[PDB]
């Protein structure tokens, strides 16, 4: 029943199957890193991410006079085995908390079924996997074997609080926006969280609030997983498509723009900032993309490799994209089924909806201003649980989101930096 | 991404 059927310890010996030294397809080179496969298609790498981006391999904090507003540096974070063990257990617990909700189960299921499309070959009559959607796992005999995967959770790069969903691009194909999908690497940490304010007028003001309430890290991870969902099904919205915020004087005076992809991901009222016309434009766009994939699958009859058969992969993508098949054997995209899947990934899986399922206090909108960053430790059950997060039932932290109240549950939060006034 |  649990999402992660094993209680991994960082020091558990490698077995070359689900505990192994691996290398990622970053085009650059690296020494193997110890990784853990926590569920089918999902791996966790308890290391700071100095791999997906060759230029971002320096964790050292730049000169103090060169740092920005919302940012936090600590070159030493996640450098010891104890931290890595705690990181692994923290991420595992968050997957369990997410999976414990019907919405989370639905999202995680969609992610596991969202295998990146096999479209790296030139012969349209040949299905081949794109190697950047794989990792190289060191087998017991010391040899490398390629394994496809959908998701990897890795530690943050230099700026510890810059969580994000990233993936390797293609020379020509826009994998996250052409329906194909690509392996998603989420830079994330269960060891820190952010403070927000309970009053909307204060939370959306850059000069007020110290961050009384702490964001539940399960929501933060879910937010990234929602992005991963969009990207795995190749329906993410181009980052250049943004909303020139005209509903917040502080954003306005600074010309701040928020991508539609973020508004979509948050959901709730934020999603409404994307008008119908442009919304229909995107939907039709991805519908065509799914159609192209449907035809590529029709022309495709031969396959590369021998790990899986053609009849298997064709069905794999028929299942992923929920396509239809006629008497002959030709696939087509069903109007109704496409809209249902598209809507599930973009409107059902949202941050706002996860807040409803977790019963936690959270920012009411994406268009706000961070107040602070806190150090936390969600591994001990006396601190945080799969079922209640910080708001432990049958304790003084059970009601009124007392567990998330950093003033009441002060022992669970260490403020590392204040952001208010720095904007 | 968390954003501002
Ligand atoms: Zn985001």
């Amino acid at each position: 029943m649990p999402f992660v059927n094993k209680q991994f310890n960082y020091k558990d010996p490698v077995n070359g199957v689900d505990i192994a030294y691996i290398k990622i397809p970053n085009a650059g080179q690296m020494q193997p890193v110890k990784a853990f496969k926590i569920h089918n298609k999902i791996w966790v790498i308890p290391e700071r991410d100095t791999f997906t981006n060759p230029e971002e391999g320096d964790l050292n904090p730049p000169p103090e006079a060169k740092q920005v507003p919302v940012s936090y540096y600590d070159s030493t974070y996640l450098s010891t085995d104890n931290e890595k063990d705690n990181y692994l257990k923290g991420v595992t617990k968050l997957f369990e908390r997410i999976y414990s909700t019907d919405l989370g189960r639905m999202l995680l299921t969609s992610i596991v079924r969202g295998i990146p499309f096999w479209g790296g070959s030139t012969i349209d009559t040949e299905l081949k996997v794109i190697d950047t959607n794989c990792i190289n796992v060191i087998q017991p005999d010391g040899s490398y074997r390629s394994e496809e995967l959908n998701l990897v959770i890795i530690g943050p790069s230099a700026d510890i609080i810059q969580f994000e969903c990233k993936s390797f691009g293609h020379e020509v194909l826009n994998l996250t926006r052409n329906g194909y999908g690509s392996t998603q690497y989420i830079r994330f940490s269960p060891d820190f969280t952010f403070g927000f304010e309970e009053s909307l007028e204060v939370d959306t003001n850059p000069l007020l609030g110290a961050g009384k309430f702490a964001t539940d890290p399960a929501v933060t991870l879910a937010h990234e997983l929602i992005h991963a969902g969009h990207r795995l099904y190749g329906i993410a919205i181009n980052p250049n498509r943004v909303f020139k915020v005209n509903t917040n004087a502080y954003y306005e005076m600074s010309g701040l723009e928020v991508s539609f992809e973020e508004l979509r991901t948050f959901g709730g009222h934020d999603a409404k900032f994307i008008d119908s016309l442009q919304e229909n434009e995107f939907r039709l766009y991805y519908y065509n993309k799914f159609k192209d994939i449907a035809s590529t699958l029709n022309k495709a009859k031969s396959i590369v490799g021998t790990t899986a058969s053609l009849q298997y992969m064709k069905n794999v993508f028929k299942e992923k994209y929920l396509l239809s098949e006629d008497t002959s054997g030709k696939f087509s995209v069903d109007k109704l089924k496409f809209d249902k899947l598209y809507k599930m990934l973009t409107e059902i899986y949202t941050e706002d909806n996860f807040v409803k399922f977790f019963k936690v206090l959270n920012r009411k909108t994406y268009l706000n201003f961070d107040k602070a960053v806190f150090k936390i430790n969600i591994v001990p059950k006396v601190n945080y649980t799969i079922y209640d997060g910080f708001n432990l039932r049958n304790t003084n932290l059970a009601a009124n989101f007392n567990g998330q109240n950093t003033e009441i549950n002060n022992m669970n939060f260490t403020k590392l930096k204040n952001f208010t006034g720095l904007f | 991404r968390r954003g501002f």
